[PDB]
């Protein structure tokens, strides 16, 4: 899963 | 023009209420007014910059209509294009073209002095790296762009933001303590800030590292925090949650209370269309339910290679292959297993 | 005595094998300088061993030791860093290149820092860490480029260029950079290099599936009296065995494994004894002694952190087993496969 | 397979 709000 | 510059400052800073009212102040500057088209120009691309921090921050759907569908010689108003048409690309996941247009830019960057302006670069391409699990290459970058954003007041926002890419490049680099460590930096930012919808934010992304590192009790009561604030839930990364909700829970077996975060799915859903979470909820449900189960976890795969978020290809296939392995479906595991190293290794490789 | 031990190095640099084993002898006949000399002898058995395939000598000053010049400690730790590299053991590598980095910030020879970073881009390298190795060799690669008398060295970093390039799925760029350092190696008139530069280009064409081209390259290495007698012999015979049995030649393989015994009854190689002994395993008839087989190649090379041939070799063991309908083992070495390369691109050390 | 001689 890859982060959010980068 | 100086409006527009402060309007991009606060778009640096992250300041999506100072960026709005820049927005609705300079509007009527730009109603068939203003003459100069590199000024025009400029309006123009600073208004899809506008949108996507409303989107990183807010969470607020990115419009259809994009400068970018149909556009593609200030030094300044170039090395912005070429950013900010990086940035639109690598939120489609074409990261192909994103890495040549962020290098041109980068090109263009020795030629612009703020430091500020060379932090937002670095932390832009930190971020897309790591999107690629490209995590040395993200450090090195993002490193940068931390050192100047501490040395600088009014960017503890961004500071918080870089800790979260610096906290995901350590987890995928199986730091999991300094990567919690990076992400715990970052709440305190954000509770001194007051910002309790950043703060949710930043619980949801620590949650996938608590996840990478199996703990999955700090995982949930990570994501439980997140949809406690009404802002986050409201927003297009309330489905990302629920997905992590649903992964976690099946994990450790708690399969009693899915279906109650798989009902709210259905409800996000309702609202808003997001369709590669659609798919990725659709592979954990299923998972539920034999050969039907496959079938869905098939095209729910296949979507995602063909909108190249192989990331999610690779978590997933490897549910899927533990799954089918524990049900004796060796074949169906390895095939899964073997979607799991294709999408690893495409993603290594542009 | 100082300015024969500055020369003897600097012949090192360059990679000249002749003048560095005339240093040596020269010097062979207690202050500082002692440890300096001790620094060198060990740099000096490491070229013999790059460049000659000569073994390294069983006690290393490194591995039994205990403030001086800012250039003798520069020295001790990068090369105590290749020390640590070549056995694997990355983390201290890692550790000791970052100290040495900062002690070379203080020494301005150009050609200084081309060897430091060509030792940095090698490991990273080892690793898969593709980008950040292209990062740095390409830095040595100009300097090489713009200096006379480094054109060994210009040809070993389009080895580790080329090699980056196939980790990245591009084979094409791949061996465009190893037919570069071949020409280089034949105006050297130096063909002990040249077969070492065709047994590297091997593993690039065996990644493209271009199986004849392999062999083609690995018999070209071969033919080399001075590569025979080399520690890489066994590498090429792998190779070839591997190949061999990737296209079904198997009646070729009785005589390149009886050249694989002649070599083991010289040289202690368990690494890869291993490695061959998965290949021959993979021949095995009875299902339950194959599987043991190569479970204690795969289990052998876990335990000495060589996880790039954990990974290789369990794809070839996964496809193996697939094509004969075992999918549960094929998952088996699948899932060792995924381990190895996440493992490998994890660094929980630092 | 890692290459040698670098």
């Amino acid at each position: 899963e890859r982060p959010v709000g980068t | 023009a100086n409006i527009l510059n402060d309007w991009y400052i606060a778009i640096k800073q992250q300041d999506a209420e100072s960026a709005e009212r820049y927005f609705e102040e300079v509007k009527p500057l730009f109603d068939e007014m203003e003459e100069d088209q590199e000024v025009l120009m400029y309006y123009s691309l600073l208004e899809e910059r506008h949108k996507m921090l409303l989107y990183q921050v807010k969470g607020e759907e990115l419009p259809p209509h994009s400068y970018f569908n149909e556009n593609h010689t200030d030094h300044m108003i170039e090395y912005y294009f070429f950013l900010f048409e990086a940035l639109y690309e690598s939120h489609k996941r074409n990261f192909e073209k994103a890495i040549t247009l962020f290098k041109i830019a980068e090109k263009k960057l020795k030629d612009i002095p703020d430091c500020i302006e060379r932090a937002e670069f670095y932390s832009k391409v930190a971020s897309m790296y790591m999107m690629l699990r490209q995590s040395l290459i993200s450090l090195n970058y993002i490193n940068d762009s931390i050192q100047i954003y501490r040395e600088n007041e009014g960017y503890k926002r961004k500071l918080a933001t870089s800790l979260m890419i610096v906290g995901q490049n350590y987890t995928d680099l199986g730091l999991y303590e300094k990567a919690e460590e990076s992400f715990l930096e970052a709440i305190r930012i954000s509770r001194v800030l007051h910002d309790s919808l950043f703060t949710a934010l930043i619980h949801h992304n620590l949650s996938i590292t608590y996840s990478a590192a199996n703990r999955s009790q700090d995982c949930i009561n990570a994501l439980k925090k997140a949809i406690r604030n009404k802002e986050w839930r409201d927003s297009v990364y309330y489905i990302n949650s629920l997905y992590m909700f649903l992964k976690e829970l099946y994990k450790i077996g708690d399969v009693n209370k899915m279906p109650y975060y798989y009902k709210k799915t259905k409800e996000y859903f309702k609202r808003k269309e997001n369709k590669v979470y659609e798919a990725k909820i659709n592979i954990i449900y299923g998972l539920l339910q034999q050969r039907k189960s496959i079938e869905t976890c098939r095209g729910g795969i296949s979507y995602l290679y063909e909108v190249n978020d192989l990331d999610s290809v690779f978590d997933l296939s490897l549910v899927i292959s533990e799954h089918c392995e524990k049900h004796g479906l060796y074949k169906e595991a390895l095939e899964f297993s073997k979607h799991a190293i294709l999408a690893e290794e495409k993603m290594r490789h542009l």
